[PDB]
């Protein structure tokens, strides 16, 4: 079963601060059965990265291993590889996003193996949504249909392209892996076009890595960052998403921060609101302020 | 949902 009879309405929270930034999550099971949403929030990476924060939401399916092993250490790999490094001083904004789509690569290529050897009822597959942010620019990641949305001088700035089976690219992509698109999902069954995990749809012979039916590739944008007018970001699953436009979500978080400071609170307010309007899937959502983010 | 489809 998928539901459960009475929602799991408990919050999971945390908050954090630094390199000018604040910002607040809630977690929440809702009506589903399992929880198996996972987080990343961490301002300050190591090597010479003490000004750059990351955080990211993963939504995970058919199981909860994916998306704990990436919220765990897909930072890691995003930073650790060579390219991200780009040697010489620090990363150019291409070493940042050859960086990014070498660590969903490499992450997935190492989760594979351990998925091979230590065989098990565990096909799980997780997106990820999230922002890389360094002194100068912030770094939208997104693979899956969670949705990542910046707010700059009260509107609606930049918001990430939900990965859908349908789209073009990908309906392109797993034709070509000699797959097809039925009732919306890739062969009939999963409704998710781009994951980590998931290899059952990643053993088409003859063809790459992002090439196969459910793609590991990240999309991602660089986002020159404005001091004066940045306001806040807010990264979430569809079980937000489902139930709250764009514009709509924007809106309501910016009114929220202008009677709050509390971003555990307002993460809640989201959460519960997309509850009530009747979203039955499990929800997790990271808001991010900036310094000239709307004050109480 | 992302597998069950109902
Ligand atoms: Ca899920
Ligand atoms: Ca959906
Ligand atoms: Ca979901
Ligand atoms: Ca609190």
């Amino acid at each position: 079963g998928a539901f459960l009879d009475k929602p799991k309405m408990e919050k999971h929270n945390a908050q954090g601060q630094g390199n000018g930034l604040r910002y607040g999550l809630s977690s929440m099971q809702g009506w589903r059965v399992e929880m198996e949403d996972a987080h990343t929030a961490v301002i300050g990476l190591p090597s010479g990265l003490e000004s750059w924060s990351f955080f990211a939401v993963y939504d995970g399916h058919a199981g909860s291993q994916v998306a704990k092993y990436c919220c765990e250490h897909l930072l890691d790999h995003i930073t650790n590889n060579q390219d991200f490094k780009g040697s010489a001083g620090a990363p150019s904004v291409e070493n940042v996003k050859n960086g990014i789509r070498t660590g969903f690569l490499e992450i997935d290529e190492h989760m594979r193996v351990m998925s091979e050897k230590k065989h098990g009822a565990d096909r799980s597959g997780s997106t990820a949504v999230g922002v890389l942010i360094s002194p100068q620019h912030t770094y939208f990641i997104n693979c899956g249909e969670s949705r990542g949305l910046l707010c700059r001088n009260r509107k609606v700035h930049f918001f990430t392209q939900d990965h859908k089976p349908s789209n073009p690219l990908e309906k392109e992509r797993i034709q070509n892996a000699g797959g097809s698109v039925m009732i919306q999902r890739v062969n009939g069954s999963l409704a998710v076009s781009r994951a980590l995990g998931d290899f059952d749809y990643k053993c088409v012979h003859g063809k790459g890595p992002t090439e196969q039916l459910v793609s590991p590739e990240p999309e991602v944008h660089d986002i020159e960052r404005s001091e004066e007018d940045d306001q806040f970001i807010i990264l979430a699953c569809d079980g937000i998403w489902d139930v709250m436009g764009n514009e709509e979500l924007c809106d309501f978080v910016r009114s929220r921060l202008e009677v709050t400071d509390d971003l555990e609170k307002v993460c809640n307010e989201v959460v519960d609101t997309c509850l009530y309007k009747g979203s039955r899937d499990n929800m997790s959502v990271i808001l991010i302020c900036f310094p000239n983010a709307p004050k109480v | 949902m992302s597998i069950y489809v109902a």
